[PDB]
RNA sequence: CUGGGGAUAACAGAGUCGUCUCGGGCGAGAGCCCAUAUCGACCCCGAGGCUUGCUACCUCGCUGUCGGCUCUUCCCAUCCUG
RNA sequence: CGGAGUAGGGGGGCGGUGUAAGCCGUCACCCGAGAGGGGAACAACCCAGACCGGGGUUAAGGCCCCAAAGUGCCGGCUAAGUGUUACUCCAAAGGGUGUCCCUGGCCUUAGACAGCGGCCCGUCGAGGUCAGGGGCCCCGAAAAUGGACGGGGCUUAAGCCGGCCGCCGAGACCCCGGCGCACGGACCGAUUGGUCC
RNA sequence: GCCCGAAAGGGUUGACCCUCCCCGAAGGAAACACGGGCGACCGUGGAGUACGAGGGGAGGUGACCGGGGUUGCACCGUCCGU
């Protein structure tokens, strides 16, 4: 398939409505929560977008697999509540190539529209796996089209990344 | 004729002053052309001047360019660069100048001017090279 | 900046005399003179009660590093006119024993790996080479000259074409002015 | 008389704030203001409106914490 | 056949680079064991304009020709020679 | 009431489509149909809308030489000729603490090693170490005739940041004089008028 | 700068040039006396003076000027119609 520099920008209108789009495809990604889904952990390691993006589902799935494998091999299912927050709604289209006669693209895939400083994914963990959560952060960051940054969140809604990073 | 000792002078600033004198109407003689200095890194400087020397017309090498290899001629050519060479005024000005390596017998024990706004104590950083060094790298007999 | 008046001081020993005139430092001891140019903008050198002082008036990190480099050099000059320096070299061979000779300003090595042609190594002015069995000694007053002579002798025996695990014949350094070499 | 001064303020670069406290020798506080503006403008590319000075207070040459000034004061 | 047209295609030029060619980041792992001697998935970032396409700015009686022979010169993204 | 021309538009900003270049519309400042002063040259980027002859002051921008006017002043950064490019006409993800700075924790009358020995006594004695952030630069970075910051050249700059002080520079603005036009009026006329205000 | 002259153009009924007196638009100095500023500079008084397109006068001088042909220096300037 085509490079993501074509689809990372957010300047086109939203194109979501299934009852008017003909030939629209289904999602390749199907799982969005992982691990222990009730354990009431302490720390929330969340990724945020630096600027607005459109992320493809191919990338989303690559991230899913990579991160969950790291976390399962080095933490264990009974910990590490992993979640992907954003669903792919926008339909990507390509012009069936005649030339520019009758150019209006046929559907080829899906992406999720993310705005500036919008949470993409989260890993809830306990005190003694922060380093593995941050490894997941870095692995994910490396597979996105634009830049991102992570925060560490406590209960009560507070940002604690400074000091929690300092002590390690 | 004004006689200027180039020992320890920054080449471009010296050349600017000299070009203005020649345009105002004075005869000038520069001595110790090999002891003027050029500031910066040796590799970049030498690469510039070697690139200058390997420029030629592809269809006929008797039509130039003819950038210099000797020190006196390097200095002369810099001054020429600072003049209106395409006009008769500039040509006459350029004829009013002479440049010499070392000090010839004819100028021994004489008054040597100095240009204050060119002088290397003015400088702070020690990265510099000498025009004689450049000539030797290019292959000039001095 | 780091500070405001970085000032380093070296105390002169029993019979040494330091002259400082014009970016040139000169040292006299029991044995031989020694000269060295040490210049950088803003760095000054002069003499005190007995001391050699190096001083700068509003330094940056790089300037600090340079001041202390100059100090190291002066101390080596002084220790050298006071005592001197001596390096040690060892010779090893599997097959083909090599003969090492001192003749003039060159060291000559022959029968290295079976070669008919002898290799040669320069000896810089003011350095003495002795050969005792399987061992070579290089002694003098100038640290840089002594080290350079030793490095010349060691590079005169260099192999690029075959595996150095199996082919190890050569001449190697084992001690530089006291501190031994260890892996 | 050459006094000693402590400055406390805030400066903004590309959206985000950052506080600072500095120390200076001087004969006034006007000179202090001018030098603070110049220094922060050079070292963080910040114009004078996005520098906010809260306090320029005179202090003593022994409750200082900057080696250069501590020594120029002795 | 006549009258016209670069208001309009073929071709050289100009633009662009989906495609192409050449690279890179991370690291799934493969390699007795050992991530990186060698090979490197999936995702993500680029260079070039010598491959093909897209467009229609220039040229409709400029020359419209492919290949081969002859003759000169330039680049390195190096097959041999150091 | 009468006389036309115009039915191929473009630059710039906005929208839809398209990998993009482009295609299709929209606004109505400019070019077209617009001189002059600047940006090296440039249809539409900046200043500014033009009767003639003179005298002055400013605009855009600029003041080392080419080239009129600053080798101008104060504080700081850059060592890569980086840069010396408002736009027309400038390569990233990812890395380096290379250097200048703002922060926050753990140590510090003995700490991080450096040595003699099985954590420390005599050792050296003064500041050290982990994290986050910013400014400038460095790596990532390969092409064909001989060559481009416009050129020379420039390194406490003739580069960059934060500010300041004087000068040069248009047909613009001020002033003096002269020509024409439009409207109104007075007077003089063989009749589409004229002298004057 | 070199050269040529008719008198239809002017001019001894005064060409050109030199000095002095008066009025003068917009605009507008410097030296100098004090002070402010780390400084480049500025403020005050000198002074709206000295100057200043131009509008008048008085005396010294005694023969050219305007024009034309060609050409040098500096600044500017990529033909005409479609």
């Amino acid at each position: 398939l085509r490079p993501a520099k074509i689809d990372r920008d957010v300047d086109k209108p939203a194109y979501t409505r299934r009852e008017y789009i003909r030939g629209a495809p289904g999602p390749k990604i199907t799982i969005f929560d992982m691990g222990n889904l009730s354990a009431e952990f302490e720390y929330e390691v969340s990724l945020h977008a630096e600027q607005a993006m459109q992320i493809r589902q191919n990338a989303l799935e690559a991230i899913r697999i990579q991160v969950n494998r790291y976390l399962q091999k080095n933490v264990g299912r009974s910990n590490y509540h992993f979640k992907i927050r954003v669903y792919p709604f926008q339909v990507l289209r390509e012009n069936p190539m005649n030339g520019m006669r009758r150019p209006f693209g046929k559907p080829i895939g899906l992406a999720a529209r993310v705005r500036k400083d919008q949470k993409i994914l989260t890993v809830w963990v306990n005190g003694q796996h922060l380093k593995f959560a941050l490894g997941a952060m870095h692995r994910a960051k490396m597979k996105l089209p634009y830049s991102a940054y992570y925060r560490i969140y406590d209960k009560e809604g507070n940002d604690v990344t400074t000091k929690v990073l300092s002590t390690m | 004729m004004r006689i200027i000792n180039a020992e320890g002078l920054i080449l471009g600033r010296l050349a600017s002053k000299v070009a203005k004198m020649l345009l105002e109407g004075e005869e000038v003689v520069i001595v110790n052309a090999e002891k003027a200095i050029i500031t910066g890194n040796r590799e970049d400087i030498f690469a510039k001047y070697k690139q200058r020397t390997e420029l030629r017309t592809r269809t006929n090498p008797r039509r130039g360019p003819f950038y210099p290899k000797r020190s006196d001629e390097i200095v002369r050519r810099t001054v020429r660069g600072m003049l209106p060479w395409k006009t008769d005024r500039g040509r006459k000005a350029f004829k009013r100048l002479k440049v010499y390596v070392g000090v010839p017998k004819e100028f021994e024990g004489k008054e040597f001017e100095t240009i204050s706004e060119a002088h290397m104590s003015r400088l702070a950083t020690p990265k510099y090279v000498t025009v004689g060094e450049v000539a030797k790298f290019l292959g000039g007999k001095f | 900046p780091v500070d405001a008046w970085i000032r380093e001081e070296i105390e002169i020993p029993e019979g040494v005399e330091v002259t400082v005139e014009g970016n040139t430092v000169k040292v006299k001891g029991p044995k031989g003179e020694l000269q060295r140019e040490l210049k950088y903008p803003g760095v000054q050198i002069f003499t005190e009660d007995g001391k050699v002082v190096i001083y700068k008036e509003f330094p940056r990190k790089k300037d600090v590093a340079i001041v202390r480099t100059f100090k190291a050099h002066i101390n080596n000059m002084i220790k050298g006119v006071t005592e001197g320096f001596k390096y040690r070299l060892k010779v090893v061979y599997s097959h083909f024993p090599m003969t090492v000779k001192v003749q003039g300003d060159e060291v000559v090595i022959e029968n290295f790996l079976g070669e008919k042609n002898p290799r040669r190594a320069k000896i810089l002015p003011g350095v003495t080479v002795k050969v005792k069995g399987s061992e070579i000694e290089v002694e003098g007053i100038d640290k840089e000259a002594v080290g350079q002579t030793a490095a010349n002798i060691e590079q005169a025996t260099r192999i690029t074409k075959w595996d150095r695990r199996v082919f190890q014949d050569g001449i190697y350094i084992v001690e530089k002015a006291g501190k031994p070499i260890k892996f | 008389e050459v006094k000693v001064f402590r400055v406390k303020g805030t400066f903004e670069r590309l959206g985000k704030k950052q506080p600072f406290t500095k120390e200076y020798r001087a004969l006034k506080e006007e000179h202090v203001r001018e030098l603070v503006y110049s220094d922060i403008g050079s070292k963080h590319r910040v114009p004078r409106t996005k520098i906010w000075i809260e306090s320029i207070e005179e202090i003593k040459p022994e409750e200082a914490e900057d080696p250069v000034v501590r020594r120029l004061s002795l």
